[PDB]
């Protein structure tokens, strides 16, 4: 998914990276939608159906 | 980053997709140099640095 979101992106869509360097650790778009919620975490359901 | 900032998108994405091929090729080169070309005919360190 991280590879997909950074495919064919330009300056018009803003990308702001984070400090960790982990996959899906950036803010994207003018509204700055945080993409860290889509990383897997088994303690509580995030980024999946539950 | 420079390619994206300059309005080049297609070839920026092309390089981003071609990265694993590049990494595999250079890993093969490193392996060959480190584990095949080791002999007394290899250049000494004092000359390699100079």
């Amino acid at each position: 998914l991280n590879d997909y979101l950074l495919y064919m992106y330009n300056t018009r869509v803003q990308v702001n990276y984070g400090p960790t360097g982990e996959p899906l650790d950036f803010q994207i778009g003018r509204n700055q939608y945080d993409c860290n919620v889509f990383r897997a975490d088994f303690a509580t359901g995030t980024g999946y159906n539950g | 980053r420079m390619l994206v900032a300059a309005g080049k998108d297609s070839e920026a994405a092309y390089f981003r997709s071609m990265l694993p091929f590049h990494m595999v090729r250079f890993a093969r080169i490193n392996q060959i140099i480190n584990e095949d070309l080791h002999s007394v005919f290899s250049l000494p360190d004092d000359m390699f640095n100079a």
